[PDB]
C-alpha cells in the first residue's frame, strides 16, 4: 500500500504543481523540470520552486515498501524554507534503510483565493477539530480533556503543543461543553511578519472563552523551536476588545484561529493545580 | 565473514556455490522486494604478491559506494590497518 | 438551424439574453471535455508502484 506522509489537506477539486517518482538510492537525483536535490544516507531534500501564480496547498509523499511504523511518533516531512501557502518550499524527508523509492506529488491553488478556511473547518467544527478527531470531555468539572495518541512536546508548565500532518496546534486554555462556536479568522502570507497581534470582539454574546491556534511553520532542524505564544493582559469584561501578541523564533507561513464565546464565562480558566 | 587468505589456489572446487547456499539460507538471493542484502557481508584481505584478484573479487561481496576487497604489500600493513583503527578512537593527544 | 440576428417589433431583450448566454457558453466551455488520468501499474518483481 505504501507509507503516505502528508503535509496539509488534500483537495479533490484542485490541480497538482507537479508529480515525479524519485529513486531514493540514486546519487544524485534526476533534475526534473529544473528542481535540485540533496540525497544522503539519512536525508532527502528537494529544493522545489514553481514559476506559476499559485500557492502550495498540500504535499504528499509515498514511500515504498510499506514498513509497519507509526507516523505519529515523530516527524518525517517538512518544508525547511517556506511551506504551505507559499510558491516554493525546501522539502526535507528522512529516509530508512528499507525505503528505496518515493513518489512526490505537490498541489497548488490560485494565488487570488489563496485561503484554507474551506478545508480545515469541515461540516461541524463543534465536535470535531481540524485534526478530524472527536472532542472528549470529563465529568469532574464538565470541561474538555487531553489526547495522547499523537506527537506532543512541552517546554514550560501547562504548555500544549501538537503536531500532526504538518499542523502545529495549541489551545488556550480549555473549552466547556455548553459554549457555542461563533466564527474563525485566517492570516495570509502577506500579513505575516516576525511579530504580529490580533484583535477580537469581547462584548455582549462575543465574550471570549477559549481559543485555538493551528499553523504551518518552518524548521532549521529535525527538532523544531516552538514560537513563544503568550497572552498579554487580561481579557476582562471592561476592555471591549481583547488582543493577543505572538513572538516567533521562526517565521510562520499560515495561521488559522477559531473563536469560542460564552457570556456566562468569567474570563479566566485554570484548574485547581499548582 | 572476514577472510585472510594469502593463497586461494582452489583445491576441491570453488567457494561460490557455498556462498550461494549461505545467502539462500538467510533468504537473500530469492526476492527483490526484500533483498536483505545487508545481513551478510564478506571481507577478504589480500596478502603478498601471489594473490589472484579476480578470484578474491568473485568470492567477496559487492555493494555500491563501499569496498569489500582489499590488498596490502606486506604482512606489516595488515596490523598497520588495525592499529590505525585502534588509534582512530584515541584522544588527539598522542603524536 | 434558425440563424436569427434580431429585427422586428421589440425583438431586443431576447437577443441580448441569448447573446450573453452564448458569450458565457463560449467563455466557460473548453475545446474538449475533462480528461485527467492517473494510470498506475505494479509488477510482481518490482516493489515500487510505477505511476
Ligand atoms: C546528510 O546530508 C544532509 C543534506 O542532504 C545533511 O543535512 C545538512 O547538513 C548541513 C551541515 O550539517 C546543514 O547546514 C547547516 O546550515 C546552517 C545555515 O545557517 C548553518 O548555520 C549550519 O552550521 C549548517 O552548516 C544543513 O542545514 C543540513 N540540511 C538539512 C535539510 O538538514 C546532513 O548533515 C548529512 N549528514 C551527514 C553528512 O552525516
Ligand atoms: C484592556 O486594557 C487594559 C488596560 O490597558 C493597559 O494598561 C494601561 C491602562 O491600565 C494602558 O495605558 C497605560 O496607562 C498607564 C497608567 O496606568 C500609563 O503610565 C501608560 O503610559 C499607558 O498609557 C496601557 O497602554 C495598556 N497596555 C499595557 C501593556 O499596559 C489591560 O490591562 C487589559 O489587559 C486589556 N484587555 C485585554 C488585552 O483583553
Amino acid at each position: 500500500d505504501g507509507d503516505e506522509y502528508f503535509i496539509g489537506k488534500y483537495k479533490e477539486k484542485d490541480e497538482t504543481l507537479f508529480f515525479a517518482s524519485y529513486g531514493l538510492k540514486r546519487d544524485p537525483c534526476q533534475i526534473v523540470l529544473g528542481y535540485k536535490c540533496s540525497n544522503n544516507q539519512t536525508h532527502f531534500v528537494l529544493n522545489f520552486k514553481t514559476n506559476k501564480k499559485s500557492c502550495i496547498s498540500a504535499i504528499k509523499l509515498t514511500s515504498y515498501p510499506k514498513i509497519n511504523q507509526n507516523s505519529d511518533l515523530t516527524r518525517n516531512l517538512y518544508c525547511q524554507t517556506g511551506g504551505i501557502g507559499t510558491d516554493n518550499c525546501k522539502l526535507v524527508f528522512k529516509k530508512r534503510k528499507r525505503q528505496i523509492a518515493a513518489n512526490i506529488e505537490i498541489y497548488g491553488i490560485p494565488a487570488k483565493k489563496c485561503s484554507f478556511k474551506d478545508r480545515y473547518i469541515g461540516a461541524d467544527p463543534l465536535h470535531v477539530d481540524s485534526y478530524g478527531l472527536s472532542y472528549q470531555f470529563d465529568q469532574e468539572h464538565g470541561w474538555n480533556l487531553e489526547r495522547n495518541n499523537i506527537f506532543k512536546d512541552t517546554r514550560f508548565s501547562t504548555e500544549v503543543f501538537y503536531h500532526k500532518n504538518g499542523l502545529f496546534n495549541t489551545q488556550i486554555t480549555y473549552l466547556a461543553e455548553e459554549d457555542s462556536f461563533s466564527e474563525a479568522r485566517e492570516i495570509t502570507a502577506k500579513d505575516i511578519k516576525k511579530k504580529f497581534s490580533i484583535i477580537l470582539p469581547n462584548e455582549e454574546y462575543k465574550r471570549i472563552s477559549f481559543l485555538d491556534v493551528y499553523w504551518f511553520q518552518e524548521t532549521m532542524r529535525k527538532k523544531p523551536k516552538y514560537p513563544y505564544i503568550h497572552y498579554n493582559g487580561e481579557c476582562s469584561n471592561e476592555n471591549k476588545t481583547c488582543e493577543l501578541v505572538f513572538d516567533t523564533d521562526e517565521l510562520m507561513t499560515y495561521a488559522l484561529v477559531k473563536v469560542f464565546t460564552n457570556p456566562e464565562s468569567d474570563g479566566s480558566r485554570l484548574k485547581e493545580e499548582d | 565473514i572476514i577472510l585472510m587468505t594469502d593463497g586461494l589456489h582452489n583445491m576441491g572446487g570453488d567457494p561460490i556455490t557455498v556462498i550461494d547456499e549461505i545467502r539462500d539460507l538467510l533468504y537473500i538471493g530469492k526476492d527483490r522486494k526484500n533483498p536483505r542484502e545487508d545481513y551478510l557481508d564478506v571481507y577478504v584481505f589480500g596478502v603478498g604478491p601471489l594473490v589472484n584478484q579476480v578470484n578474491i573479487n568473485a568470492l567477496a561481496s559487492k555493494k555500491d559506494n563501499e569496498q569489500h576487497v582489499f590488498k596490502v604489500k606486506d604482512m606489516e600493513n595488515l596490523e598497520d590497518v588495525f592499529y590505525q583503527m585502534i588509534d582512530e578512537s584515541q584522544s588527539l593527544s598522542l603524536c | 438551424e434558425q440563424r436569427y440576428y434580431g429585427g422586428g417589433y421589440g425583438s431586443t431583450q431576447a437577443t441580448f439574453m441569448v447573446f450573453q448566454a452564448l458569450a458565457q457558453y463560449q467563455k466557460d466551455a473548453p475545446d474538449h471535455q475533462e480528461l485527467n488520468l492517473d494510470v498506475s501499474l505494479q509488477l510482481p518483481s518490482r516493489s515500487s508502484k510505477i505511476t
